[PDB]
């Protein structure tokens, strides 16, 4: 994946922009909190980020330093956690996130296949997003369905057996604004 | 010939040895000696073998300065060889070889740092000049400047 | 001025005289280093009472040269490698980072490198 | 001797078969400074070498100030 | 608990729980490390030190392997010669070839471990190339260069655990790990450039220090810091007639191996505004002098003004030296003058802590014995910014047990958890007879710590009588072994001129318009009357507020340049060791005191340091015996205590201010420091802006 | 020991009366992790108040008049240092090296 362990202030994501949880996610957030000992509340930085994630876009600063400031902890210790998981996405990504997974279970049912053809389709090269803000391919490792090795991910859904013309109907699907059966 | 080094017991020559123990017969030796020499300088240049020049140890012998620009493990060693030196273990030693003056030796005293902490220098020289006044005791004039060339004086090895 | 002839400075606030002696260098007024001697000062000395300070060694000031050097610009790549262009008779060879938005030198020969996505944003 | 110059010196020395003036344009040295007419040993004149320091001295010493008493 | 093991054949005697690491240094066995040091808490990520347990299949790391009786221990089978040069080579993979340009080349760990346990011959030939690191910018003393870090967390350990500022971390994953703060931000520490001593690499320099040497140049000078009062013990590097740099050196009883950024950063001070000629004033100017013409003009100026018994007034600042001290003092004793005392602003004249019991100034429990403290009050005082280093002792005993420390006065950013009780005398009555008062009663070993500051404030008697009748009427405090008063000063002089009796317990002698007024070394004296018809003498080593009050300037040497007697806050008398020579035509301080005492009649019997020490012994017999803290009795610690106890006088509630404005300006050494002054642009006077405004 | 050596030695009588000498054991560095030099027991000489340098205005070289600068004495024991400091009549203080208070160091401490 695209590890960077160095924030650089943007204005798409700088401490300034103000970050806090809804009404909604407030209540929610305690409920985690609760399913941790009260002498360690620490442990629960993991589903607040994704929480706060989920809820803004992507891991932005603002919401480490919010969770930070939740849990009482140091910013540098959330630092380290956003920074050594690679679901937590450092930087604005797109609407859907497209996970080609290239191992080897993968890699020898023709995952390359599956790369090829989406490159050519969306024109963006693996780690890049589209200008429209809609999409975002990323290469990913093993993510536990290589029964069915040709699979591919799309944000929080599978997709498994695939071909590279089955490929482009799901892309299409999404493209359109219509959720492809997963399966 | 009675502790051979660096390669003298794979080469053939002979020694000159007077009778009368003159000067005349020791400069026969040193002319057969000179014949000897060249005898084995052109062994030396047929007999030369292909290899390294220097130990293959980078932790007394410095590295090659290609190796050194494209190995960090090589700078390490030529930073370390030049600055602090190379540490030899506790110990002391009497190393002698045939020097063209006679016998020169060298008592070095190692405490296991990188600095000799005893050099003794044995010089012939010095050894033979200390027999001056028993061998010219009786000479003329002229026969001093003879036997003091005849004991291939230099005096910075005997005043080391 | 005197005082551009003895005070360290990034840049000459003028333009360096190769015919006047009392320059740091030929190509340069002011010293590179806060504990550098001034020239002038320097050649204030009684042993130069009769001399002729044109023929005194002035080497041209290396500061000034190397930054007439263009930055190396390096494509699809954020890591830049330089060993003195000369392989065995340059220097020990080292690898740069280019991440960040700026032109980073040399750590022995002083040549700048960097990214050309950053090319605009350098040279303003 | 001194007048003659750094690129010829060697080659008068038999250190080379190529004369300066036969060198490949790889092979020549490239500076990035003017080249001056070639200037020999200048002892015995007014134009020797006299050498200097090239540091400032170690310490600074304070420059006096007067403050009035209230 | 002692357990009998076995390394390579030695036995060895330790106590449970012990490290194999630990229990081959006893026994003379050198295990190589990186990532272990004997101050930081236990991490295996530098796999350096692997042994061989005897009956066990695996590799054991001997830093985190806990000791068993009856366990044998191998380090230097081939199996482990092969683990060493294993783990070398990776190290070395990625690592940067810069040791020439690279400020640790002569004391690098990793070079001398390499070249002792690694392989002669390095394999990597690769052309896709090394890994490549950017440098983040984490202030201006800290120099990073994070190709060189072999990640081994010891700066990760020290400043999140010892020094205490959690800015500090591993960011990444894998290959791509980074050590640094993530964000682009400074470290907020006043211990933070003892990260420079830990990283075993180049990583981290400093930058004060980048270039300008390197070791083997150096000369080693063992001597104290004299920026505070605690007098931890520094070495001091030289190169000629320079000092070059200042690092900590081991003592156990007071530093244990680190120092503030105060003290290794102030010493290119020491080039700057230095005092080397002697200056006189005529008018509006200083013009230069000889020695003779200097000594000549303040005799004449004596005879000018004709000063009377108390009309001679002799001020001490915080860098003076005790042999100074004691022939500044017999000079104004030899003249019947009497009017002695330091710069600081203390409201009432004779001190509250007196100066007639040690005990009563003197921190009675010694910093050792912090590390058996229960219970700790804090009055008036800020020790992250006064004692930095006993700071740090107070957060290690924190975190290792259960000790709580409570606070009154002035609220301040702090590395532990303070229990805060109020600001003012007020709220100390209300806790020494509330629950923070009986908590003391039953700790076996309380410590009680008054702030120097607490003098400086119009409360200061208050503050003194509450502690001492609580001290006194408790039985725990003050025992034949333990004493639990402490008084925790910032100034490297203040022990030694209260151990000598050089301040006046004479309100009227305080009060009195003096004529001449002999500065040595004082600086701080905005609040300290100096009448403009008066004739000035300033005695010191940097030009400051005292040279410019002056009329004649004695230039003196500093404390790197003199054999000097200096008392700490705990009552250790420790000689400082000369190093280099005063600059100019400066002389020993003690030295021009005697001198001048012949060219004013009162010609002092002193000639030589021997017998300028002996006279110390006369004064006070402790004073010639050095690395030793001579104690107060149990008996006369209680006279003591209770004469300060003063019924009838009044508490007028005001705050016990913090006494330290600016950190990185509590001198002139300090103030003439151009690091310093860097640092008050980036980091604060504080030490709170987190944001580097100055480096771009 | 109790003989008077230096009346034989050959050195000046500025060593005994007017030079002090410090048998001491190297400290620990704070820059690295090995204690190989704090085996061994040195001897140094204090430095001259004034001349031990100075600068030469010509070269600015280190300019010294201290001819025992640059020279230091190895022992392996501290009585063997007092013996020959004794034995040769100087004036001499000894400094006591600082020694390390034994801590156990665990990888349980790290949460407990
Ligand atoms: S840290 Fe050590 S090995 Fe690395 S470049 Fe510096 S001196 Fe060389
Ligand atoms: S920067 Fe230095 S101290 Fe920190 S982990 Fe790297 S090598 Fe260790
Ligand atoms: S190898 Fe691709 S999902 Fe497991
Ligand atoms: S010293 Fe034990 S693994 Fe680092
Ligand atoms: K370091
Ligand atoms: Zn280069």
């Amino acid at each position: 994946s695209h590890m960077i362990s160095v924030h650089r202030d943007t204005p798409k994501d700088n401490p300034e922009i103000p970050f806090e949880f809804t009404k909604e996610n407030l209540e929610r957030a305690k409920e985690i909190i609760a399913k941790y000992p009260p002498q360690y509340k620490k442990g629960a930085v993991m589903p607040l980020l994704d929480l706060g994630q989920r809820q803004l876009g992507f891991t932005s600063i603002s919401v480490m330093n919010y969770v930070a400031k939740y849990l009482d902890m140091p910013p540098m210790r959330v630092y380290e956690v956003a920074t050594f998981y690679t679901m937590y996405n450092r930087k604005p990504m797109g609407k859907y996130n497209v996970q080609v997974c290239t191992t080897t279970p993968c890699q020898l049912c023709g995952s390359d296949g599956i790369m090829k053809a989406i490159t050519e389709h969306l024109q963006i090269r693996p780690g890049q997003t589209t200008p429209d803000n809609l999409f975002t391919l990323q290469e990913v490792e093993c993510l536990g369905a290589c029964v069915n090795a040709p699979m591919i991910a799309v944000n929080d859904d599978f997709y498994e057996d695939l071909t590279p013309e089955r490929t482009v109907e799901i892309l299409k699907g999404f493209q359109s604004g219509d959720i492809p059966k997963p399966g | 010939k009675s502790q051979p080094y660096d390669a003298y017991d794979k080469v053939d020559f002979d020694i000159a040895v007077g009778t009368k123990g003159d000067c005349y017969d020791r400069y026969l030796i040193r002319m057969t000696e000179f014949r000897q020499s060249l005898r084995i300088i052109e062994q030396c240049c047929n007999q030369m073998p292909p290899g390294p020049v220097k130990v293959e140890d980078f932790k007394v012998a410095p590295p090659p300065r290609a190796l050194m620009k494209e190995d960090m493990e090589a700078l390490i060693h030529h930073f370390l060889l030049y600055t602090k030196g190379y540490a030899v273990p506790a110990g002391e030693t009497y190393t002698a070889i045939e020097a063209p003056k006679g016998e020169m030796a060298v008592y070095v005293v190692s405490d296991g740092s990188e600095r000799p902490y005893r050099c003794k220098i044995r010089a012939p020289g010095f050894a033979h000049l200390g027999a001056f006044d028993h061998i010219a005791r009786g000479h003329f004039l002229p026969d001093a400047v003879a036997i003091i060339g005849t004991m291939d004086l230099v005096f910075g090895e005997v005043d080391r | 001025s005197t005082k551009e002839l003895t005070t360290a400075r990034i840049k000459d606030i003028s333009k360096p005289d190769e015919n006047n002696l009392q320059q740091q260098a030929p190509n340069r007024i002011s010293p590179w280093s806060k504990s550098q001697k001034p020239r002038a000062e320097a050649q204030d000395n009684v042993r130069f009472a009769v001399k002729d300070l044109a023929k005194q060694p002035r080497p041209y000031a290396a500061i000034d040269l190397i930054y007439k050097q263009p930055i190396r610009y390096i494509e699809h790549d954020n890591v830049a490698v330089c060993d003195g262009n000369g392989g065995a008779q340059g220097h020990p060879k080292v690898y740069i980072n280019l991440d960040q938005n700026k032109a980073i030198p040399c750590g022995y020969c002083g040549l700048r490198f960097a990214q050309a996505a950053f090319k605009e944003d350098i040279e303003s | 001797m001194s007048e003659v110059e750094p690129g010829w010196h060697y080659w008068l020395a038999y250190g080379t078969d190529v004369p300066p003036n036969q060198l490949k344009p790889e092979e020549k040295s490239v500076r990035a400074y003017p080249v001056k007419k070639h200037v020999p040993n200048l002892t015995y004149t007014d134009g020797a070498y006299v050498p200097y320091n090239t540091a400032r001295p170690k310490c600074a010493t304070w420059d006096p100030k007067v403050t009035e008493r209230p | 608990k002692e357990v009998e093991l076995t390394v390579d054949g030695v036995k060895v005697s330790i106590e449970a729980g012990s490290s194999i690491i630990q229990a081959a240094e006893k026994a003379g066995v050198t295990i190589p490390r990186y990532c272990y040091h004997e101050k930081l808490a236990v991490a295996g990520n530098c796999r350096m030190c692997l042994v061989e347990i005897e009956r066990s299949p695996k590799l054991a790391a001997s830093c985190a392997m806990p000791v068993q009786n009856g366990m044998s221990v191998l380090t230097n089978t081939p199996k482990i010669k092969k683990a060493r040069e294993g783990v070398t080579e990776m190290l070395l993979e990625n690592h940067p070839l810069d040791c020439p340009v690279c400020d640790q080349g002569g004391e690098c760990d990793l070079q001398e471990q390499s070249l002792r346990y690694g392989s002669d011959r390095g394999r990597f030939h690769e052309i896709v190339g090394k890994r490549a690191v950017e440098n983040k910018a984490i202030g201006p003393l800290i120099k990073t260069s994070m190709n060189r870090c072999i990640h081994c967390t010891r700066c990760v350990r020290f400043l999140n655990d010892v020094a205490g500022a959690p800015e500090f971390g591993t960011a990444g994953r894998g290959n791509d790990m980074q050590i640094g703060t993530y964000v682009e931000r400074n470290v907020n520490s006043e211990l933070s450039a003892n990260v420079i001593d830990l990283c075993p690499v180049g990583a981290l320099t400093s930058k004060p220090y980048a270039f300008r040497a390197r070791p083997w140049e150096l000369k080693r000078t063992e001597t104290i810091d004299v920026h505070d009062a605690l007098g931890s013990n520094v070495r001091v590097d030289t190169r000629g007639i320079e000092v070059m740099r200042v690092l900590p050196r081991l003592n156990d009883e007071i530093n244990e191996e680190w120092i503030s950024d105060k003290t290794r950063f102030a010493c290119d001070g020491l080039k700057t505004q230095r005092l080397t000629k002697p200056l006189i004033r005529q008018g509006n100017t200083f013009v230069d002098a000889t020695w003779e013409e200097a000594l000549a003009t303040i005799a004449e100026g004596f005879q000018k003004v004709q000063p009377k018994e108390n009309e001679i007034k002799a001020i001490v600042g915080s860098l003076t030296d005790l042999e100074s001290i004691v022939a500044l003092k017999d000079l104004v004793n030899k003249l019947g003058s009497e009017n002695v005392s330091t710069d600081g602003d203390a409201t009432t004249v004779p001190p509250a802590h007196g100066a007639d019991f040690r005990s009563n100034y003197i921190f009675n429990s010694t910093i050792d014995n912090i590390e058996e403290a229960d219970q700790i009050l804090l009055v008036g005082t800020n020790p992250r910014h006064e004692a930095a280093v006993l700071n740090a002792r107070i957060r290690k005993v924190w975190l290792r047990s259960d000790l709580e420390v409570h606070h009154v006065g002035e609220e301040f950013d702090s590395t532990f958890e303070l229990n805060h009780l109020g600001s003012d005398v007020n709220a100390l009555a209300k806790a020494l007879t509330g629950e923070v008062g009986k908590k003391l009663s039953e700790a076996s070993k309380p410590l009680i710590i008054i702030g120097s500051g607490v003098t400086e404030t119009q409360d200061a008697e208050a503050v003194y009588a509450t502690v001492a009748k609580f001290v006194t009427s408790n039985a725990n405090i003050v025992t034949p072994e333990w004493n639990g008063f402490n008084l925790l000063h910032r100034e490297a002089s203040r022990v030694g001129a209260l151990d000598v009796g050089f301040t006046t317990q004479s309100p009227e002698v305080a009060n009195t318009k003096a004529k001449f007024i002999y500065l040595l070394g004082a600086d701080e004296i905005v609040n300290k009357d100096i009448p403009k018809d008066a004739f000035v003498v300033y005695q010191g080593h940097h030009g400051d507020l005292g040279a410019s009050f002056a009329d004649v300037i004695l230039p003196g040497s500093a404390y790197t340049e003199k054999t000097a007697t200096y008392v700490n806050t705990e009552g250790r008398v420790q000689s400082t060791r000369a190093a280099t020579n005063p600059p100019g035509v400066a002389r020993e301080d003690w030295m021009i005191i005697r001198a001048l005492s012949e060219y004013l009649g009162a010609t002092l019997p002193y000639d030589n340091l021997y017998e300028m020490r002996s006279r110390l012994a006369d004064v006070a017999p402790h004073l010639l015996r050095h690395e030793v803290v001579e104690p107060v009795s149990e008996g006369i610690a209680k006279v003591g205590f209770q004469s300060l106890v003063k019924p009838g006088i009044q508490s007028k509630g005001v705050l016990l201010k913090n006494p330290i404005e600016n950190f990185y300006f509590t001198d002139v050494i300090s103030k003439s420091s151009p690091t310093m002054a860097k640092c008050v642009g980036s980091f604060g006077s504080k030490i709170e802006k987190i944001k580097d405004e100055k480096a771009n | 020991t109790d003989l008077a050596k230096e009346l034989v030695s050959g050195a000046p009588k500025e060593l005994i009366t007017e030079r002090v000498a410090r048998i001491y054991q190297e400290a620990k560095a704070a820059t690295q992790s090995g204690q190989h030099n704090t085996e061994t027991w040195k001897i140094d000489w204090d430095i001259l108040n004034k001349g031990n340098r100075w600068e030469n205005d010509l070269m600015g070289y280190q300019s010294s008049s201290d001819y025992m600068q640059g020279t230091i004495l190895k022992f392996d024991t501290r009585e063997g240092a007092i013996r020959f400091a004794k034995g040769q009549g100087w004036d001499y203080y000894i400094q006591e090296p600082k020694v390390r208070r034994f801590v156990k160091k665990d990888y349980s401490a790290n949460f407990y």
